[PDB]
């Protein structure tokens, strides 16, 4: 009704002159936001010996009070590639480790996983045994030493290996014919694969896993959960900040 | 007014089936009409009738039901019209949305039920394809949804991509009687795969 | 989005990332 | 033949957001065609093309009754940290960033019965000593008269007015880049009905969208919950 | 003049499959011409242009006798981890990869004498509660009628039907990407012979080839034997 | 097959590998 | 394929002023348009287009009285370290550099009343045994006669005369590149007034500007205060 | 002012610095 | 005299040395 | 004979070796 300004008639609104651009919406770009390293997960090393289990790279159903957790939960289907940074931080005395090789093995979505120490290295009496699936071969094996290491880390890029054209972040159905409470929001292979960290350190320290998601694509936006509580009616939340009145 | 959810439906056959695909014509996948429930004065904002499509009502989808029942996979969209029967003295408003991969349902999986949505959800349900059903202006919502899912087709027994959420935003006030919520569902561009054995 | 080195293509486009069909 | 190279002091460090990729170890994977509808590339677009409902006292609406007048029915300070903007998409998306720029679009939807009618005065009050308490006070400001029964829905744009090019997403004790004023809604007339025993009150749903000139910059990490 | 360089943290690490070569220390070796027939460049080609025999109870064939009917003579679940696909080239090649896509071609060769005849019904049954026990049950599915004595050999293609673009090579407790159903062969009629004392049974050899649309991706390392 | 760097030919084709006749 | 590289000995060192940038970690920030008047790009321009007042005994001027003659009213040695150049822009800007080149422009402004008059002789005396004590001595040098009452302001350029292409900003015990001589101002006549009881003295403000050929090079760090 | 390497643009102008509107 | 690398001009002629007028 | 890098001429021909007259 009437539309634009200053007569005050019913339905009439005053003039507004829209602002000019400046930032160009570059920062709200989906793939820009996800192409950075995020500290998601922290994990323990397995001993060289025994029958270790692989850790699945699935950052999807998180509750973590971190920016990547909510963000990954903003869409229904997701596709992206992956980059990893694995670091190693001592939890004991750094002089406990004189060599400290760490074998990292990455497995594509669908890879077989049973391993037991099976590859023997021999030298002057004593010997060392590594896992059947830690050896360098078909899938990537990375070996880094923690001892004098200036960064006690490694890192590499890996692609989207799932069989699904897109990863369902939410799934209204079951991933298996038997409909068990377990296979509910499920679907097999809705992830990035799995890794196996193995080392004579294992005690002595842990890791720090960071994910970077290059080439991200999101489908079907979903509601974004709050993050903070609701302040009192008619008030404003007040947070500590850079700006703030001294 | 018709709202298309994400896009218009297509009749393209699934990229991942090298076996014969049967296109169900309109006269085969017909249309079915249900009463969703009754909206009462006592129910409060946030309350929602959750209607995954179809899975608890597949058995009442006559023709479509018979064909789907005999095959393993199905790709298809839906044409739904949700209505409400209220007088011009009734106040209130719903938000009826079409949600892909809806979940909450505490594994009462694929059963039409009623729940209480959690605030940030009812506040933001409008972020999904939807239409508001204000009792002072209109009585219907019309949504048309394309096939959607992680793969080119699914097994409706284990997965219901689309689920219709009818949510109370403004409670029912006015004449004491309830307002019945009604819904017509018509499978669209249905394609069926791999015939199953005889039921002996 | 977020790759700004001239050396981002030190490895070919098919080795560095996945390829869409 | 070996190239003379000098190692920078920041040498073996991490730096999380480097504009460069890591070395690939599993080449040549061609990914299946991902048809799938509804892809979005920028969060600002879904914020602009979509609306959420506000949280007025925990409900997505304010009420007018047959007894109203003077006092404001809805009042919220213009800051993304405001309470009534709590459950919204725009407010929630904002917590990922440090600064915002632009307008917010609010649209009120009267859901009172067809046999019901009322008129509202909605005002945008700029920063001031203390917020008006009655409508005769606020009406000196930018305002619009909404007569329901002309249009059941009404859109109002809260403008961006500030000496700074961007304001803070995360508010705190009032600063010059913290708050931009208040949005208030008054009842120009109380609810009238065909029978006050049947319809005594009507609810106005209030929804927010990002305005056409709205923008967000500076992605930030989540601080301790509060 | 020395170039400013920054050492990445993953610096002195190994990474087994880097897409790059090591430094050469024994240059200029010209290798003799290698004529030699039968070079192959891709394993999928030899998998498609070649057939292997299945392992039905340890033998490369199933039998029909003059007493048969109803029950299935051959049954195998559609998974490369199936038992009857055990000694085959396609199954064995597959263990090097994580995922597969496409069809399998099976061809049955009746080796019963020329004085012998029988008819078979071969069906592809999709995933279901539990696999048919008689042919009248299975015949509702995709099937073909093989009358020996028309052609002594018969090719049947097990299709790829799944919501996923690839399925798993390494199966396990039934999942949606583990198994694709069952392949069954029934006797439409029992073996007839010119003299039942001379020929009482006939054997059908069953061979598998990779279908035209078959493919394998994701090379994987061998796990503990089982 | 599996050499995707622009620097894979840092050493000439005759130094890096063997040469067929 | 890995490139043969040789690490220079000055390898992991700092070197504060390297002509190169560090690695960026927060890309793509478009900065708001900064209109704002009065941007300056080179300090020498503001030094040349601007004047400051000297510090003659703590005041920005020297005085002539009705009793003057012979003796110099103002005397300063030509060095940026001179006392009377103390509070000036040119002197202060100079402390950021090691060497200077060029002339200085001094302009005297007579602020005695309109009913007042006097004449000055301003001389530039080159390095010498010891500085003249009377004007008849200095008048043998480069000098100008300023008759107030002709022009109330007078500009005089102290030239650059030296065998070196630049001289030192930071002076010390007299060296050949430390000092360039003296600037003196004498009263050719004492102040005359319409009534000596009302106006007995008049003040000449003295201001300095960088000359057209003035320049500064070699940025230097601030030493201990003195 | 004070960037004299040929490698000063190893990272794009939009990644290395800010950009004026 | 005595600068023979192709990389002797890694830094511009005005940054690396002095300049004659 | 035995120099196969593209970088064998990182230093000019007159700096790297001797020169025949």
């Amino acid at each position: 009704v009437t539309n634009v300004g200053e007569d005050g008639e019913p339905g009439e609104t005053e003039p507004r002159h829209a602002l000019s651009p400046v930032d160009m919406h570059v920062h709200t770009d989906v793939s820009f936001l996800l192409d950075r390293f995020f500290d998601v997960e922290t994990l323990e090393l397995s001993n060289l010996t025994g029958s270790p289990a692989t850790h699945v790279l699935d950052p999807f159903g998180s509750t973590a009070q971190l920016a990547w957790a909510r963000l990954l939960n903003t869409c229904t289907y997701f596709f992206s590639d992956l980059e990893l940074s694995i670091q190693f931080k001592f939890t004991t005395t750094p002089s406990s480790v004189g060599e400290g090789f760490v074998w990292v093995k990455w497995f594509p979505v669908g890879a077989p996983t049973k391993t037991t120490d099976a590859w023997q290295l021999e030298g002057g009496g004593n010997s060392v045994r590594i896992q059947q699936l830690a050896v360098a071969g078909m899938s990537p094996t990375v070996v880094f030493k923690i001892a004098g290491s200036r960064s006690q880390a490694c890192g590499f890029s890996v692609p989207y290996t799932s069989m699904w054209r897109v990863v369902p972040v939410f799934y209204n159905g079951w991933g298996a014919p038997t409909k068990e409470k377990a296979t509910y929001n499920w679907l097999p292979g809705a992830h990035f694969g799995s890794i196996l960290l193995t080392s004579d350190a294992h005690d002595k320290g842990g890791c720090y896993l960071r994910y970077r998601f290059p080439r991200a694509n999101m489908y079907c936006p979903r509601p974004i959960p709050p993050a903070f509580t609701r302040p009192a009616d008619k008030t404003r939340h007040k947070f500590p900040t850079n700006i703030n009145k001294q | 007014g018709t709202t298309y959810c994400y896009s218009k439906p297509d009749g393209r056959p699934p990229s991942t089936v090298s076996d014969p695909v049967t296109r169900l014509g309109p006269t085969l996948s017909r249309h079915y009409t249900f009463k969703v429930g009754e909206w009462p004065h006592s129910q409060s904002h946030g309350h929602a009738w959750i209607c995954p499509l179809p899975s608890d009502k597949l058995k009442k989808m006559g023709s479509f039901h018979e064909v789907v029942k005999a095959h393993h996979l199905v790709k298809n969209g839906w044409d739904v019209v949700v209505q409400v029967n209220a007088s011009f003295a009734h106040s209130g408003a719903l938000c009826v949305a079409a949600v892909p991969e809806y979940e909450h349902t505490h594994e009462k999986a694929l059963k039409w039920s009623e729940l209480e949505e959690p605030a940030y959800t009812y506040q933001q349900l409008s972020v999904f394809p939807h239409q508001l059903l204000n009792l002072r202006t209109n009585s219907s919502v019309h949504l048309v949804m394309p096939y959607i899912g992680p793969g080119p087709t699914t097994n409706l027994t284990l997965h219901n991509p689309w689920t219709i959420v009818i949510l109370i935003l403004s409670e029912l006030t006015g004449p004491g009687q309830t307002v019945p919520v009604t819904m017509s569902v018509a499978p669209i561009d249905a394609m069926v795969n791999g015939p199953l054995p005889n039921p002996e | 989005g977020n790759s700004g080195s001239i050396v981002q293509n030190f490895y070919m486009q098919q080795y560095q990332n996945s390829i869409d069909a | 033949a070996p190239i003379r190279v000098v190692s920078v002091p920041e040498s073996d460090s991490f730096m999380s957001s480097v504009p460069d990729n890591s070395t690939p170890l599993y080449p040549k994977v061609v990914v299946p065609p991902r048809q799938v509808p509804g892809r979005f590339t920028n969060f600002i677009d879904v914020a602009k093309q979509t609306y959420s409902f506000c949280s007025i006292s925990g409900k997505p609406y304010f009420e007018v009754t047959n007894t109203s007048g003077d006092e404001p029915l809805f009042q919220m300070d213009v800051s993304l940290s405001a309470a009534e903007l709590h459950g919204t998409y725009v407010a929630s998306l904002s917590s990922f960033f440090a600064q915002y720029r632009g307008s917010l679009n609010f649209n009120f939807i009267f859901t009172g019965a067809a046999a019901t009618k009322a008129k509202f005065l909605v005002a945008f009050v700029p920063p001031h000593s203390a917020a008006p308490k009655t409508r005769d006070e606020a009406m000196a400001c930018i305002h619009a008269v909404w007569d329901v029964g002309l249009n059941s829905a009404f859109s109002f744009n809260v403008p961006y007015s500030s000496p700074a090019d961007f304001m803070a997403v995360y508010s705190a004790e009032a600063t010059v880049v913290n708050v931009s004023g208040w949005l208030q809604v008054y009842a120009l007339t109380a609810l009238t009905s065909t029978d006050i025993a049947v319809n005594s009150k009507g609810r106005v749903l209030v929804a927010v969208s990002a305005g056409p000139d709205f923008s967000l910059r500076h992605p930030v990490d989540l601080p301790d919950k509060q």
